[PDB]
């Protein structure tokens, strides 16, 4: 098992060098160096079965690593020679599109359509049923995806969702009691059939 | 005879897989002690290199090489490359690799917002202070970058103590036989809540304000059925967190925004209903607790 | 033990399980395989088992070549066993295809 | 082998084989064996309900594969009948299940 | 429905062959086995085959004088008995295995043959 | 001739984690000290001499006599950390060592949240009789607990000992059939804190807001609100069944479970009753269901 | 749910012999479960002789020494206690008790339904 | 809620020895927490003692070189420094704290609940 | 996915020959392709193809070190110098391309054949 | 943005202090590293800080001529080269670490300044 600096903000479009830094333990570059490393890889036939993509050949790397802290100090004395090894590789996002990201985005879109209920009891109560459809699809992303200290693109889709939902559930009750008279009937700001899934589409763009 | 003083040094590479229900945590590092021992003959009269294996062989001709125990590991700890550096003068210089799960006191009922002390305890196993004492502790970590993609965000430098432990089931007739020199390291470090903010505690909140919508209702039986898919949803969430949550045995903040959410749903069912069976007749009015249940729930928040 | 397997589709899949045998140090001038025979356990019911072996177990010896090694001295002898084998679909058709549609 | 298609209701039986790695019965073979299992208290707490003492066998086992009268291993067998507790399954699934 | 026979009266060193003769579901020979059972004496296991390919299993009194064959072809088996002794007498029944852990159990047998009697005087 | 070498032991237990409620065990972190006399040696200087792990292996080679101790009830061979003899002039031989180890006992989960557990360590000679070696004393030390708000288990007493002889039927192959023990016995009690709030807290509030559908008022939708908190009971049993611990046999909160499925079913069945036999009288049944449900409750 | 009664107790002289029983009647179907104590005026109740986890094995007070047996009779729920080369110090009222729970076979506390209790009096 | 209280302090040649106590009071659950520390003027506040986590052992400051002992009496809700072979280094004011929480008892900042202190002179 | 195999011929034993395979179509890369071999008589018998680990190369047992896989990625091709040819590796040579699994030297692994091309030993 | 500074022309065995000034949002120091570039050859890494504190990485070329020193404070790193070479004659620039894992690989570095010419003559 190997560690590394890996960043999975883009996932499921993400990148990642893995790495592997070797160095004598006990010798320095005095009494052992790494005069050259020659690296080989898979022969790889067909990488759409692959999880990763492998992108160009190995990258590799000798160079001195100077520490401050070795307690003797003879000249020229502290100094190790390491190898490094990179590959390079792309996420295959392939079920991560056509799994979690489709069905999400028709999850969102059918949302919008409570503008199109007749009643305004009607549009709240079914984006309730549209509020619950997100947080069940957040547990059938959760037990599948990998845990994370920060959000995906997945997860900002999964917030985005909530928040769509959340402002129509106000735009229905405003529109319903805006002008505090009790025939609140605007179906003018109610005919954002459109302008609704256009502001949504807007925010997301930034 | 005065005792060996021996200066360690711990460079920790990472600090990972903590398991909150164990209280437990991983490290994986090197350490270094160096000290002086009985002068000898080594090749050339130079430093001396000895790897792994050959360790031993120079324990059984006589060199003298103390376990130094983590007290707070659990289980043996995971050693890798180790070495010895033999000077002719007695200098020794012993450095190891070791990766190792370790224990410690673990209180996240404030998570995501949680402070946690990741801990070092190094002691001789079986030399007292008379006999060997630490001398001083040099810890060394890893230069940052950017703390972003990170779990856990490091705050200060690490921060060392030399102490002795006295042990009362150890009174021999010789006395001072019962104290040990012990080393310690601490880590400070705070959780990254930003996942947990964007992806539990905003939605969350969005799932309880929602519920307050029922108050705008006209309806009774609108307004009491619409709480129902309102628990619903709640119990939903609750095992939506309950997947990607950390185990423990008693309730944090999230847990407790949980359960508030059981209470004004449950309470505004019971409000939904008064206001329809006990009057002289529905009570339109107390319905108007649009604006004062939301505060009334603030308020208590508040506590 | 690993092999490139293709689960697409599943649960519908046929896997062909491989085991690679070659000597670490010995090149075919010094260690060469002869012969190569496998033997199977014997199956009463297949109705309970994951997996169902179709056809007997397959083998092969050839050689394998290695640049990145006195010449003749490059190539090893290889034995390669191959178990065909195919996924037992009934539980997932009737607990998950089934109430799906 | 193991079968589980009556659970909760299964009843396993539980197996050690042992047999000598190279000597055949003309070499060494099991004269006798005995088997001493746990003193249960009360099986209410337990997964699974022992039914039975442990069962027992010396057998010899011929290869086919190893070509005179030099291809027979001496091997025992011993056997714990056992059957699945289904309190647990009876009242919190199969029951609220029967209600859906 | 399992049927025995090649069974009968045999002086003390001779030989038997028995035949088992298979009809119904079953997709091979493996799962069937031989037992024996004398006047007064418990239902003893005798032979089967082995888990792994090449094995076969014997009771510790066959002492290598029998031995078990398939004929999968005519879906059969045999049991070729030498060196029969009058401990040996006994009526020889043919099991088919229906499952369990324990290939030397006759409670793991089921649709048993009628028998066929073997007697060495 | 001689008599039995007396052992006296002490344990001390850092840390016990990790339940596993199916396979009833427990992790054990700690260390064992074991303590004999035996021939008088010399030693350099004539203080009490020290030999570690890998070294230990050396003087047993020479003659030194370590007999093996096993934890009975240990489960798989202890992961065993430093290891130390200390030989004295004198004789005295004493050996220390960490372990870490899973244990096995009986344990009833039946109470949960609100179960007591007896954490135990057996500790016997694997070869010697107790003719060839007994032990004469145990003492256990434990933790020393700053605030138990945070622990899992609440510990409860002082650790009790037990030192006794187990007799073999089998080993009648004069007298020698028996082997001292040592046992150690921790008593705890669970924190069920965490699952009266969470769970048994809301579980009560969702079985009591069922009962509100004797409070709607046509039938169409006493019944159809039925099915929302019948699936609300579904979710919520999911939810427990994914934290609480796996065991073969029901617990309280399974029973309560239970109880809200058998509510909301005998509702559905006077709401259908109560209608083809409008009898609105009967749906003043809003206390006479409670009462009748918590009247059995008891029993 | 159990009742348990002791019996086989009386005055013997020291070296002499006695055979205890111990009849259980009632909800239980084993005599695993069941252990014999003592306890003389001035002393606690203390632990004597039980069964053991593995079968086979017995668990007995380190001041047995080898001199007492435990027997079964899973048939007739019953227990015996063979006591030989009995001394002066064995006095005591011996009691029976039936394992209730816990997991410490030699604590009294996991003991209940105890009887009535046989006297054993051992002179010089 | 706690409330620690000092006691002990006074004037001392070098060589003599003092007995500090400190009581506690309030949602206290045992004296484990609680911990001995002291600060000189113009110096940062620094440890003295505190029970060990395991029971048995006992935490000193490596200048305490066994002068000192730290007893308690969970009973009553104290603890006790014994201080011998006191020398002009140790004048301080000597703190009485409970440990709110943390992981590491050598820290004065996983400390609260401190006392006013006692004073500690040693005249040399 | 087309292949056409060409180099052919006639020779006297202990000659040589280097055949090549030109690929057209949708391939990922030459590594998937291997050549076989077809007597009279005789079934399709494995000859070499890429090895799974960079610079490894599987050759049939009949081979013995005479034969050499080579390939130009750039043109999509791949060639057999076979050397000390003998009369026993008369045959026709066909160019499959691995169409899955994880047996390189099984042809049931393999699919779009070419014509091939005849090689004959005298 | 990256200032970068210390350069002009030396005789061979000579020495240099090359200085880069950082200016903006960058955390610390750690993150800069010093390149260098020769006309037509590539940019190619020579110094930055280690992961393990105390511990510095230096091109295999530097061979414990140049030292990489930094002021946190003034969020500053400074170069100083010593014995300096003609082989060492190209333009010395100053980047930024964005991310992947590879301090050496100039491909995960950016916010380069305009550079610094280092020019050693005979
Ligand atoms: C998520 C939670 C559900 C969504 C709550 C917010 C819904 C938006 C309500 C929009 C109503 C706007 C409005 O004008 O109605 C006012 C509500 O009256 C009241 O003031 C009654 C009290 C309710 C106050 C709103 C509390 C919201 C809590 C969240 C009265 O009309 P007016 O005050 O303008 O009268 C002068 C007329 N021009
Ligand atoms: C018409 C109605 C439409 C409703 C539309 C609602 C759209 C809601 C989109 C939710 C987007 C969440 O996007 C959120 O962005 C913030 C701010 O960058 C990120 O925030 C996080 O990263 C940033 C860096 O970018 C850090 O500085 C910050 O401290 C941290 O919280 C979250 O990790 C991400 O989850
Ligand atoms: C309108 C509805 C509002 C309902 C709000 C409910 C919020 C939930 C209360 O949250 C719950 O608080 C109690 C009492 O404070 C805490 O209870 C805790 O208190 C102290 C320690 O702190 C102990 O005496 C107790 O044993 C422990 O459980 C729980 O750990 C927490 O889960
Ligand atoms: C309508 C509302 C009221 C419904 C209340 C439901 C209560 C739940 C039933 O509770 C259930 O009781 C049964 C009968 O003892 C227990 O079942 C067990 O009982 C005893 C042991 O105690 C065994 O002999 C029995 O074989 C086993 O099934 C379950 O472990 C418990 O889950």
């Amino acid at each position: 098992s190997f560690s590394n600096d890996m960043d999975f903000r883009l996932f499921p479009f993400d990148r990642q060098q893995f790495v592997l830094e070797l160095e004598p333990f006990s010798y320095n570059n005095q009494q052992l160096r790494f005069s050259d490393i020659q690296v080989y890889t898979e022969n790889i036939d067909n990488e759409e079965i692959d999880e990763w993509w492998i992108r160009g050949k190995a990258s590799t790397h000798i160079s001195d690593i100077r520490y401050d802290h070795l307690s003797s100090v003879q000249p020229n004395q502290n100094e190790f020679s390491r190898i490094t090894v990179r590959i390079d590789a792309v996420r295959n996002p392939s079920y991560y599109l056509w799994s979690f990201i489709l069905p999400l985005g028709l999850i969102i879109a059918a949302s919008w359509s409570v503008f199109w209920l007749e009643s305004f009891s009607e549009r709240l109560q079914t984006s309730f049923t549209c509020m619950l459809t997100v947080v069940a699809y957040a547990f059938y992303t959760s037990n599948i995806l990998p845990r994370l200290p920060y959000t995906t693109v997945i997860d900002q889709m999964i917030i985005a969702g909530y928040g769509s939902i959340f402002a129509a559930i106000l735009l229905i009750i405003f529109a319903h009691h805006r002008q505090a008279n009790g025939v609140e009937d605007d179906l003018l700001i109610q005919r954002s059939r459109l302008a609704f899934p256009l502001g949504f589409l807007a925010i997301g763009s930034v | 005879a005065r005792p060996v003083d021996v200066s360690v040094s711990i460079f920790i590479n990472k600090i990972y897989g903590v398991n909150t229900l164990e209280q437990t945590y991983k490290v994986d590092g090197y350490i270094v002690a160096q000290w002086t021992g009985k002068p000898r003959k080594t090749p050339g009269d130079k430093p001396l290199i000895v790897e792994n294996t050959q360790i031993e062989r120079w324990i059984n001709n006589g060199l003298w090489v103390p376990a130094l125990e983590f007290i707070n590991v659990v289980g043996s700890p995971d050693t890798g490359n180790k070495r010895l550096m033999l000077f002719p003068d007695g200098r020794v210089i012993y450095n190891a690799r070791f990766l190792g799960s370790f224990s410690n006191d673990m209180d996240f009922r404030l998570f995501p917002f949680d402070r946690q002390q990741f801990v070092l305890e190094l002691e001789p196993f079986s030399y007292n202070n008379q006999q060997l004492r630490f001398s001083d502790i040099q810890v060394y970590t890893e230069n940052i970058d950017n703390e972003e993609i990170d779990e856990w965000w490091i705050r200060g430098k690490a921060s060392t103590h030399i102490s002795d432990i006295r042990y009362d089931h150890l009174s021999s007739v010789q006395p001072n036989q019962n104290e040990f020199s012990r080393i310690t390291v601490r880590i400070d470090a705070v959780r990254n809540p930003s996942y947990y903010l964007w992806s539990f505690i905003l939605p969350l909140g969005l799932i309880i304000a929602a519920s307050w919508s029922v108050f705008w209702l006209e309806s009774f039986s609108e307004r009491l059925q619409t709480s129902f898919t309102c628990m619903l949803t709640v119990v939903a969430y609750a095992f939506y967190t309950s997947n990607i949550l950390p185990r423990l045995p008693y309730t944090t903040v999230i847990d407790q925004m949980i359960i508030a959410g059981y209470g004004s749903i449950f309470a505004a069912i019971l409000l939904i209903i008064f206001a329809h069976h006990r009057q002289a007749e529905d009570d339109l009015l107390i319905q108007r607790s649009r604006l004062a249940f939301p505060l009334g729930f603030l308020a208590i928040g508040s506590v | 033990f690993s092999n490139d397997m293709d689960f697409r589709l599943f649960p519908f899949d046929r896997q062909q399980f491989v085991l690679e045998l070659e000597p670490f140090s010995y090149n075919n001038q010094q260690l060469r395989f002869s012969d190569i025979q496998v033997y199977t356990e014997n199956i009463d019911n297949e109705e309970i088992d994951e997996w169902w072996i179709r056809g007997k177990a397959s083998t092969h010896i050839s050689d394998i070549r290695y640049d990145h090694l006195q010449p003749n001295q490059n190539e090893f002898s290889r034995i390669t066993v191959r178990i065909d084998a195919v996924r037992n679909p009934s539980y997932y058709l009737w607990s998950f295809i089934l109430p799906l549609g | 082998d193991m079968d589980f298609r009556l659970f909760p209701f299964d009843r396993q039986q539980f197996v050690l084989e042992l047999e000598p790695f190279s000597y055949n019965n003309q070499q060494l073979r099991f004269s006798d064996i005995q088997v001493y299992t746990e003193n249960i208290d009360n099986e209410e707490i337990d997964e699974w309900w022992i039914r039975g003492k442990a069962s027992t066998h010396i057998s010899d086992i011929r290869y086919d594969h190893l070509s005179p009268n030099q291809n027979e291993f001496s091997r025992i067998t011993v056997r714990i009948d056992a059957v699945r507790n289904p309190s647990y399954y009876l009242w919190s699934f199969i029951l609220p299940l029967g209600l859906i | 429905q399992l049927q025995e026979s090649g069974g009968g009266l045999v002086q003390a060193g001779g030989s038997l062959r028995l035949s088992c003769a298979a009809s119904g579901r079953i997709f091979s020979t493996n799962v069937m086995g031989w037992f024996r059972q004398a006047p007064g004496k418990e239902r003893e296991f005798v032979a089967t085959v082995g888990r792994i390919g090449g094995s076969t299993v014997y009771a510790d009194f066959v002492k290598g004088r029998f031995t078990l064959s398939r004929d999968n072809a005519k879906n059969m088996v045999y049991l070729q008995m030498n060196s029969l002794k009058p401990e040996d007498t006994a009526v020889y029944y043919c099991g088919a295995r229906i499952g369990g852990s324990d290939r030397l159990a006759p409670e793991n047998y089921g649709y048993w043959g009628q028998g066929t009697q073997v007697t060495v005087s």
